[PDB]
């Protein structure tokens, strides 16, 4: 099924125009570039087009950083 | 000068005062050097795990009102 939203439909003098179209439809794609916002999300995309948002990169923080213990490497 | 702002050193005439336990600020030491951390429960506290004593000051007055001395938080 398809939803159609057209809230944003407007009649003006100004001649016929198709000044957005938007769908949420995607194909198959390979993994074109990938890279690292500021939030730590890493995002990729594909040939499709999909801006596809990977993950996050987790971060911890500890309230005593002076007495963890020391592992190797 | 180590550029740690946990360390803290006392020119001229004065003692630190720390407490063997947090709930008990009675009974207390006199102490020089300034090599303080935050534990687990975010006081500052020395080498030894013992806590630092400290006043509790005015929201807008800037004098201390009560002398009795308290783990710092």
């Amino acid at each position: 099924t398809l939803n159609f939203g057209l809230g944003s439909a407007t009649q003006f003098a100004a001649p016929f125009e198709l000044t957005k179209f938007d769908e949420d439809g995607a194909t198959t794609g390979f993994l074109t570039k990938v890279d690292f916002d500021e939030n730590g999300s890493v995002m990729g995309t594909y040939s499709n087009g999909e801006n596809v948002t990977l993950g996050r990169v987790a971060l911890v923080r500890v309230p005593n950083e002076q007495g963890l213990d020391k592992k190797g490497g | 000068y180590t550029n740690n702002p946990m360390d803290l050193r006392v020119s001229g005439t004065g003692f630190f005062a720390v407490a063997k336990e947090r709930l008990t600020p009675q009974q207390n030491e006199l102490t020089r050097n300034g090599a303080f951390h935050l534990n687990k429960e975010n006081y500052m506290v020395t080498a030894n795990d013992e806590f630092l004593l400290g006043y509790q000051v005015d929201p807008s007055s800037g004098e201390v009102s009560s002398y009795e001395p308290q783990p710092i938080n």
